[PDB]
C-alpha cells in the first residue's frame, strides 16, 4: 500500500464538535473510473 | 391504359413527366388567350391534372379485375413544393 | 451543320455560344408580337422553339455532331425557367459556378453539379 | 422554396448562436470556482517544491497526461497532443497514460502501442485528492512507477486567463532523491524509507496540482472557445440575414409580376 493511498484513506475516514462542508464530502467521494490498457487491447473500466 | 383494365388485365402507366405536361398546357392555353392562372397555368390546370390521373382504378371485382396503376413524376424545379404545379 | 451532317456525311462539331442568347432573342420579340408572356417572361412558345431547336441538333443515323451549347444562366439561378428547359434537352452538363469561381478553382465548374448520361 | 429555406436555415443559426452564447456565460461561471481551488492547491505544491529545489533534483520515461473528459474545450485537446506526440518520438517505447478521453483519443490514434493505462471520469469533476491518491496508487502498482527512470506528466499551464500553453514537468524518481546533491542538509533518518514514502507523496502531491493547473486550463479554453463559437454564429447571423433580405425583396418582385400579367389581360 502506497504511502500517499495509506493517508489517502485516513483523510477519507477523517471526514466524519462536528462541522461538515460540502468541499470535505467532495474530497471524499469521487465516481471517477480507471481503464486498464494494453497493447489497443483494454481491460474494463474499474472503478476508482 | 385503360383498354388493358377494361379487359381485366392489370397495368401500370408511368406517366414522365407531368411537369412538362403542364408546360404544354401552359403554352397552349396562352395562346387561346385563357385568362392566365398563377405561375402562368389557368385555373383548370388542376382540372386538367386532376382528370388524367383520376383514370387509374382497381375495378371492383363485379366489373373485372383490371387494374390500371398510375406513377406520375414530377421534377420539381429547385425542390419548390409550394409551386403550382 | 445540317449541310455537313447530312449531305456530306462526315462527323462533324457545332459550338453555340449562348442558347440563352437564342432564348432571350425570343423573348424580346415575344411581347411586340402580341403574346400574352408566360412566367418569368418568357415567350409562350419558349417549349416549342427550344424543342424545335434542340431537335434539329440531334445526331442522325447519317452523321455525328458532336455539340457543345453554352447556357448563360440568367442572373445565376438555374431555377430560372430559361435554363431549366435547357438541361432536359443535354446528353451532359458541367454546369460552373460562381461560388466555385469564387473559391478560385479555375475551371469554376461545380463538382457536385456536373453530370454525363455515358457517366456510368 | 427559397423563402422558407432562408428562414427556416437562419433559424437554425439563430438557435446555434443562442446556445454557443448561452454555454460560454455558464462557462465564466463554472471558471471562477475552478480558479480558486487552484489558487490554493498551487500553495500547498510550492511548499513541495520548495524541498525540490533546496535538495536539487539531477534526475525509458513514463508520461502521464492531464485533460478533461468533456469536448468543445478549445484546442487543449489537440495543442496538449501535439506536444505529446513530439515527446513519443523522444523515447519512443514510453507507456502513456492518459488522464481523460480527449487526450486518450488524439495519443491513441497516434500510436495505439502505448496505452496501458487511461482513466475515466476526470473531466466532470473538479479534481480532489481522492483522484490524485487513486491514480498515483494504481501508477505505482500497475505501471510500477520507478521503473521508468524519466516520469513527465503532461497538463495545460493556465498561462491567462485568455491563454493556455500546454506544460509538463518532470517527477523524480525515488533514485532521484537518494543521489539529488543535497539531501543531507535535511535530516535524512535511516529508520523511515523517506525517499520511498517522499517519492510516493510527491507523485500524488505533484499530480494533484498539474490536474489543478490542467482544469482551470480546461474550463477556461471551453469559455474562450464558446466566445469564439458566438463571434462565428453572428458572423453567419449577418450572413443569413442578408440573404433572407434579398430574397424577401425578390418574392414580392416575383408576385407582383404575376399580379401584374393578369392583369393585363
Amino acid at each position: 500500500i502506497s504511502y500517499a493511498a495509506y493517508l489517502n484513506v485516513a483523510a477519507q475516514a477523517i471526514r466524519s464538535t462536528e462541522l461538515q462542508t460540502a468541499s470535505v464530502l467532495n474530497r471524499s467521494q469521487t465516481d471517477a473510473f480507471y481503464t486498464q490498457y494494453k497493447n489497443a487491447s483494454e481491460p474494463t473500466p474499474i472503478t476508482k | 391504359g385503360e383498354w388493358f383494365r377494361d379487359n381485366g388485365k392489370h397495368a401500370l402507366i408511368v406517366y414522365d413527366d407531368l411537369s412538362k405536361q403542364a408546360v404544354a398546357y401552359r403554352q397552349l392555353s396562352l395562346l387561346l388567350r385563357r385568362p392566365p392562372g398563377r405561375e402562368a397555368y389557368p385555373g383548370d390546370v388542376f382540372y386538367l391534372h386532376s382528370r388524367l390521373l383520376e383514370r387509374a382504378a382497381k375495378l371492383s371485382e363485379k366489373e373485372g379485375s383490371g387494374s390500371l396503376t398510375a406513377l406520375p413524376v414530377i421534377e420539381t424545379q429547385g425542390g419548390d413544393v409550394s409551386a403550382y404545379i | 451543320a445540317e449541310y455537313f451532317r447530312d449531305e456530306e456525311g462526315q462527323d462533324v462539331l457545332l459550338f453555340i455560344d449562348n442558347i440563352f442568347r437564342f432564348t432571350q432573342a425570343g423573348s424580346e420579340v415575344s411581347a411586340l408580337l402580341g403574346r400574352i408572356p408566360s412566367a418569368v417572361g418568357y415567350q409562350p412558345t419558349l417549349a416549342t422553339d427550344m424543342g424545335l431547336l434542340q431537335e434539329r441538333i440531334t445526331t442522325t443515323k447519317k452523321g455525328s455532331v458532336t455539340s457543345v451549347q453554352a447556357v448563360y444562366v440568367p442572373a445565376d439561378d438555374l431555377t430560372d425557367p430559361a435554363p431549366a428547359t435547357t438541361f432536359a434537352h443535354l446528353d451532359a452538363t458541367t454546369v460552373l459556378s460562381r461560388g466555385i469561381s469564387e473559391l478560385g478553382i479555375y475551371p469554376a465548374v461545380d463538382p457536385l453539379d456536373s453530370k454525363s448520361r455515358l457517366l456510368d | 422554396a427559397t423563402l422558407k429555406e432562408v428562414e427556416m436555415r437562419l433559424k437554425s443559426i439563430k438557435n446555434i448562436e443562442k446556445i454557443t452564447k448561452t454555454m460560454k456565460i455558464v462557462a465564466s461561471t463554472r471558471l471562477s470556482k475552478a480558479e480558486k481551488a487552484k489558487i490554493s492547491a498551487k500553495k500547498m505544491d510550492e511548499a513541495e517544491q520548495l524541498f525540490y529545489k533546496n535538495a536539487e533534483t539531477k534526475n525509458k520515461e513514463l508520461i502521464v497526461a492531464i485533460t478533461s473528459d468533456k469536448g468543445l474545450c478549445g484546442s487543449i485537446h489537440s495543442q496538449l497532443a501535439k506536444a505529446v506526440r513530439r515527446h513519443l518520438n523522444d523515447q519512443p517505447n514510453a507507456d502513456i497514460v492518459t488522464i481523460g478521453d480527449k487526450i486518450k483519443m488524439q495519443l491513441l490514434r497516434t500510436h495505439p502501442n502505448n496505452i496501458k493505462l487511461s482513466i475515466n471520469g476526470i473531466g466532470k469533476d473538479a479534481p480532489t485528492f481522492q483522484e490524485s491518491a487513486l491514480i498515483a496508487d494504481k501508477l505505482l502498482s500497475v505501471m510500477k512507477a520507478g521503473t521508468y527512470p524519466k516520469i513527465s506528466i503532461f497538463y495545460n499551464d493556465p498561462v491567462s486567463s485568455l491563454s493556455f500553453e500546454p506544460s509538463e514537468k518532470p517527477i523524480f524518481n525515488a533514485k532521484t532523491i537518494e543521489q539529488s546533491p543535497s539531501f543531507g542538509k535535511f535530516e535524512i533518518d535511516t529508520d523511515a524509507n523517506v525517499p520511498r514514502d517522499l517519492f510516493e507523496y510527491t507523485l500524488a502531491n505533484q499530480m494533484l496540482t498539474a490536474m489543478a493547473q490542467g482544469y482551470a486550463a480546461e474550463i477556461s479554453a471551453r469559455r474562450n472557445a464558446m466566445d469564439n463559437a458566438s463571434k462565428n454564429a453572428g458572423d453567419m447571423i449577418n450572413r443569413y440575414s442578408i440573404l433572407y433580405n434579398r430574397t424577401r425583396q425578390a418574392v414580392i418582385t416575383n408576385e407582383l409580376v404575376d399580379i401584374i400579367t393578369g392583369a393585363s389581360s
